[PDB]
């Protein structure tokens, strides 16, 4: 029922496609760098820090959230 | 003493920072440097060379009037 839909109504991007340019991603450099925006009149701080990871792809995605998951997430609402 | 967090209070300045590894450590060396130098040295040189020289004259004339003193000329 929902191929039927999808060429009862999507079908029109047909004719002629990408016959002009077609455009493919290209890599992003990773920069180890710090950006400091201080300001001493909000309550808290907040910093973000990281190092560069693999892409959606990687098997090692895995292992990585694994590791994630021992170190987790804390927040003072826990009550534990 | 005081430590960081204490010191004093600082708002809206933001500070970019880049990786000791992602950059080089001498950028241009003599291409900048070298204008830097003399830029520097010509800030100054009417402010502590003067004394210097002052000082080097008299002590260039202070020599050459002990030695020329105490030999005689006439009897
Ligand atoms: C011939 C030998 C020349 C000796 C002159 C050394 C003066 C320092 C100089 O290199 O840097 C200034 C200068 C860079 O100026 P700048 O862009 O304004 O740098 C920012 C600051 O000056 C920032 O400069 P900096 O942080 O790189 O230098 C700071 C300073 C000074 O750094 C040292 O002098 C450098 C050590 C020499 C290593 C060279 C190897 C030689 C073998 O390091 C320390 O704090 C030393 C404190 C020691 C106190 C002395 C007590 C002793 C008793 O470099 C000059 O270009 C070099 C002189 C030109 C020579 C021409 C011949 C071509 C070869």
């Amino acid at each position: 029922q929902l191929l039927d839909l999808a060429q009862k109504h999507f079908s029109g991007l047909s004719g002629t496609y990408d016959e002009d340019a077609v455009p493919t991603l290209s890599p992003c450099r990773f920069t180890g760098s710090q950006i400091c925006h201080r300001e001493d009149g909000l309550p808290l701080a907040h910093v973000a820090i990281a190092v560069e990871g693999p892409g959606w792809a990687h098997p090692d995605n895995v292992a990585l959230q694994v590791a994630n998951a021992i170190i987790g997430h804390y927040d003072c609402t826990y009550g534990g | 003493g005081r430590q960081f967090g204490h010191l004093t209070r600082v708002r809206h300045v933001i500070t970019y920072s880049l990786s000791p590894f992602e950059q080089r450590a001498f950028p241009h060396y003599f291409s900048k440097g070298i204008p830097n130098v003399l830029r520097r040295t010509r800030a100054c040189i009417l402010r502590v060379a003067p004394p210097f020289v002052a000082f080097y004259l008299v002590y260039t004339w202070g020599t050459q009037e002990f030695e020329k003193s105490k030999r005689k000329n006439p009897a």
